[PDB]
C-alpha cells in the first residue's frame, strides 16, 4: 500500500480487482521476506525458523 | 519493633449449604470432613487485647495425591474477621482437577511476630466437575501376505 | 602472497618487455633476463608488475541490504 | 565448548574485592576476565559483526544505561550467536534487567519486592525477615545443572521471579519454600502477589534452542564472600547449625554448567547401510534390513570421551513416527538393525536426544 501502480489512483491501488488495499501496513510474523521479482509477479517468502530464547513468536 | 504472640480466637469452620457450623481450637486438627466452603477468622494479640492484621494471611489447599498447591490469599471483613469462601462453580481455572481430599493448611506470617503458624485446620472434599522422559515405543505392523 | 599470484609481467622504461622464467631456488622465485647486459655502476628501470588476486576480504562477512561491505 | 574470554560488568568496581572467593575459581579453569563499570562508555559487546567476548556475566542491578553497544536487542542477538550469559539482580533491578528477562520468559518481580519467608529465615537476617534459606530438598535433582555432591541449605538473599508457563526451555533450578510470597518488605496486600507459592524460582536457568544456556540468578548477595564463608541456622527454634553454608559447591557447579563445561554432547559422523554392505546405497527397497550407527560424545574436561548413552531413541519417521527403538551401544558406536516399514515414501533417521541438564541433539 505504498507503490503507485498507476497514474491517478490512490497509493497502494490493485489493477486486477480496481479497489484499493484492505490492509495498508503490516509486518509477516513468521514469513521474513526472501525474494520478490521486478514487476512483483511471483513473491516468495522463507518459513522462519522456531524462535531461539524460545518465544512465543516466530 | 516488639513482637507477640499472633493467636487465634475461633477457627469456625462452617460447610456450605448448597448452614451447620463447627469450632475448632488453634492446636486442634478439626475432626469430620467437609463437602463443598467458608470459615470464619478471628485473630487477636495476646497480652493486650488487639486484633493485628499480619502481612501474610493466607489459606493453602493442598493435593496430597497430585502434589499441586494452590493458594488463597484472605481479606479482612467490615467486622474484622477474615473469610475464606470456596464456591465449588466458580475458580475453574484456580481448580483444574478435582481431587476427593485436600489437606487445608493455614499460613500467617508477619514482620513483627513470633509466631510463624502453618498447622493444617482440616480435610476439605470438592466436586465441581513429559518430553524429557523417553516416549512409548512404536513398532510396525507387517502386512500379512495371503 | 605466494599462493595467489596472477599475471606477473616486468617490463622497462620504453616499449619493452621481458621474460621471467619460474624456477625455484622458498617463494618461487622469478629469474628475469635483462634484455642488454648491465656492467659494474649501470642501472635498469625496471617496472614489476604484479596482480594478486582474491586477497580482499570482507571484514563484516554478513552485511544487511543497505550498508557498505 | 566456549571461549574463554569473558566479559563481566560491574555497578561499582568495588564489587570485585567483595566478590573474590567466586572470582577466583572461575579463573582457576583459565578464564580471562575483563571487569567494566556498568556505565562505561566503551562498552561493546560486538564488532563488526563479530562477537569480540564468548561468555558474558552480569553482577550489576540498579542500572538504566548499559553503555554504547550494549543493549537488550544486542544481548538477544548474543544469546543467539551461542553466547552464555548470567545475571544477578537484588532488590534494585532496573527496568534494562526486567526487559532481558521477560525476552527469555522469565517475569522478574517489582523493583523493591524482595522474596520473603517467615517459617526459615536463619538468625542473620537482622531486619526483615528477608534472608531466604533455600533447602536442598527442593532442587533441580539433575547431576550436570547442580552438581552430584550434598550440599547444605544456601542463603539467598535477592527478589523472586516467576517462570512463563509457555516456554518449555525454562528450567527451575531451585524453587522458594511454600511459604515465600515475594512481595513488597512493607506493604499491605490487596492483591494476589508476585508467584505466592512454589513458583518463586530464585535460581531460573534457560537452555535456548541453539544450546545457549542462560542462567538468570535471583540475587547478587547469593556470590558474595560473606556468603560463602557464613554460618547457616534456621530461626525455628532448635533447627540444626551447619557451620559451613554449602553454597560454595553450588555456585561452582552452576558456573561451571553455565560456561559449556560439566554437560556438552556433540554428534559424530552417522552411518546407516543395508545388512552385509559398506556404503549407504539410494533408494532402500522396502522390507530390507537396515542399520544405523552414530558415535556420541560427552566432553569431560575437554577429553571428548563416548558418552554411556543408555537410552537414545531411535525414530524411524515420515510424518508421525513409524518405527521407533533403541540404540545399542557396540564399540563406541550407538547401532540397531530393523526391517524398513512396508509403507514406501521418503523417510527420516531422526535421532533425537532431549534430557533435562543437558546438551540437545
Ligand atoms: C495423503 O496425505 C495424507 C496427509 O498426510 C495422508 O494421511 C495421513 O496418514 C497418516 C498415516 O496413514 C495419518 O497418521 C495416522 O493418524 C491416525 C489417526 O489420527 C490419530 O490422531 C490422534 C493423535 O493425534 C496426535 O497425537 C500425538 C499427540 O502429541 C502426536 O504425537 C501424533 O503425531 C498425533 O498428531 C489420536 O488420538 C486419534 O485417536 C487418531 O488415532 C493414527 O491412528 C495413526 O497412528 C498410528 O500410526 C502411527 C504411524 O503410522 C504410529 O506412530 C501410531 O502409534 C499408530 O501406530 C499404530 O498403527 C501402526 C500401523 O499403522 C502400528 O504399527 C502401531 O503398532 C500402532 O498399532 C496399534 O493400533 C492398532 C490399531 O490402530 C492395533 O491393531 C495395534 O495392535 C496397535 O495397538 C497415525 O498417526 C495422518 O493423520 C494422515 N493425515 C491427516 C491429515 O489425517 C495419507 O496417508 C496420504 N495418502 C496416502 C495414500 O499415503
Amino acid at each position: 500500500g505504498q507503490v503507485y501502480t498507476e497514474a491517478k489512483r490512490p497509493p497502494g491501488f490493485d489493477r486486477v480487482r480496481n479497489a484499493e488495499i484492505g490492509n495498508k501496513d503490516f509486518e509477516l510474523d513468521v514469513l521474513e521476506e526472501a525474494y520478490t521479482t521486478e514487476h512483483w509477479l511471483v513473491r516468495i517468502y522463507k518459513v522462519k525458523d522456531l524462535d531461539n530464547r524460545g518465544l512465543s513468536r516466530t | 519493633k516488639i513482637s507477640t504472640e499472633v493467636g487465634i480466637t475461633n477457627v469456625d469452620l462452617s460447610t456450605v449449604d448448597k448452614p451447620k457450623t463447627t469450632r475448632v481450637t488453634y492446636p486442634a486438627k478439626a475432626k469430620g470432613t467437609f463437602i463443598a466452603f467458608a470459615l470464619f477468622f478471628q485473630l487477636v494479640d495476646v497480652n493486650t487485647g488487639a486484633e493485628l492484621t499480619p502481612h501474610q494471611t493466607f489459606v493453602r489447599l493442598h493435593n496430597q495425591k497430585t502434589g499441586q498447591e494452590v493458594v488463597f490469599v484472605a481479606e479482612p471483613d467490615n467486622k474484622n474477621v477474615y473469610k475464606f469462601e470456596l464456591d465449588t462453580s466458580e475458580r475453574k481455572i484456580e481448580f483444574d482437577s478435582a481431587s476427593g481430599t485436600y489437606t487445608l493448611y493455614l499460613i500467617i506470617g508477619d514482620a513483627t511476630l513470633k509466631n510463624p503458624i502453618l498447622w493444617n485446620v482440616a480435610d476439605v472434599v470438592i466436586k465441581f466437575p513429559n518430553l524429557f522422559t523417553p516416549k512409548q515405543e512404536i513398532q510396525h505392523l507387517f502386512r500379512e501376505p495371503e | 602472497l605466494e599462493a595467489r599470484l596472477a599475471h606477473l609481467g616486468v617490463q622497462v622504461k620504453g616499449e619493452d618487455e621481458e621474460e621471467n622464467n619460474l624456477e625455484v631456488r622458498s617463494g618461487r622465485f622469478f629469474t628475469v633476463k635483462l634484455p642488454v647486459a648491465l656492467d659494474p655502476g649501470a642501472k635498469i628501470s625496471v617496472i614489476v608488475e604484479t596482480v594478486y588476486t582474491h586477497v580482499l576480504h570482507p571484514y563484516p562477512t554478513q552485511i544487511t541490504q543497505s550498508e557498505k561491505q | 565448548a566456549s571461549g574463554p574470554r569473558t566479559l563481566v560488568l560491574l555497578d561499582n568496581l568495588n564489587v570485585r574485592e567483595t566478590h573474590s572467593l567466586f572470582f577466583r575459581s572461575l579463573k582457576d579453569r583459565g578464564f580471562e576476565l575483563t571487569f567494566k563499570t556498568a556505565d562505561d562508555p566503551s562498552l561493546s559487546l560486538i564488532k563488526y559483526g563479530e562477537f569480540l567476548y564468548d561468555n558474558l556475566i552480569i553482577f550489576s542491578p540498579s542500572v538504566e544505561d548499559f553503555g554504547g553497544n550494549i543493549n537488550v536487542e544486542t544481548i538477544s542477538a548474543f544469546i543467539d550467536g551461542g553466547g552464555s550469559v548470567l545475571v544477578a539482580a537484588s532488590s534494585d533491578i532496573g527496568d534494562p534487567l526486567r526487559e532481558l528477562g521477560s525476552e527469555c520468559g522469565i517475569e522478574f518481580d517489582e523493583e523493591k519486592t524482595a522474596v520473603i519467608d517467615h517459617h526459615n529465615y536463619d538468625i542473620s537476617d537482622l531486619g526483615q525477615h528477608t534472608l531466604i534459606v533455600a533447602d536442598t530438598e527442593n532442587l533441580l535433582k539433575a547431576p550436570t545443572i547442580v552438581g552430584k555432591s550434598s550440599l547444605n541449605p544456601i542463603l539467598f538473599r535477592g527478589v523472586g521471579m516467576v517462570a512463563d508457563p509457555d516456554n518449555p526451555l525454562v528450567l527451575d533450578i531451585l524453587t522458594g519454600s511454600s511459604t515465600s510470597y515475594s512481595f513488597f518488605p512493607d506493604k499491605p496486600i490487596t492483591q494476589y502477589p508476585h508467584a505466592v507459592g512454589k513458583n518463586t524460582l530464585l535460581i531460573a536457568g534457560l537452555q535456548a534452542r541453539n544450546n545457549a544456556r542462560v542462567i538468570f540468578s535471583g540475587s547478587l548477595d547469593f556470590f558474595s564472600d560473606s556468603f560463602f564463608n557464613s554460618a547457616v541456622q534456621k530461626a525455628a527454634p532448635g533447627s540444626q547449625r551447619y557451620s559451613q553454608t554449602g553454597n560454595y559447591e553450588l555456585a561452582v557447579a552452576l558456573s561451571r554448567w553455565v560456561f559449556k563445561e560439566e554437560g556438552v554432547l556433540r554428534v559424530g559422523p552417522v552411518s546407516h547401510h543395508r545388512v552385509g554392505e559398506t556404503a549407504p546405497p539410494n533408494a532402500y527397497t522396502v522390507t530390507d534390513l537396515v542399520e544405523y550407527s552414530i558415535v556420541i560424545q560427552q566432553l569431560s574436561n575437554g577429553k571428548w570421551v563416548p558418552f554411556d548413552g543408555d537410552d537414545i531413541q531411535l525414530e524411524f519417521v515420515r510424518i508421525d513416527p513409524f518405527v521407533r527403538t533403541f540404540l545399542k551401544k557396540k564399540g563406541g558406536k550407538y547401532s540397531v538393525q530393523f526391517k524398513l516399514p512396508d509403507v514406501y515414501g521418503v523417510f527420516q533417521f531422526k535421532v533425537d536426544y532431549n534430557r533435562l541438564g543437558y546438551t540437545h541433539l
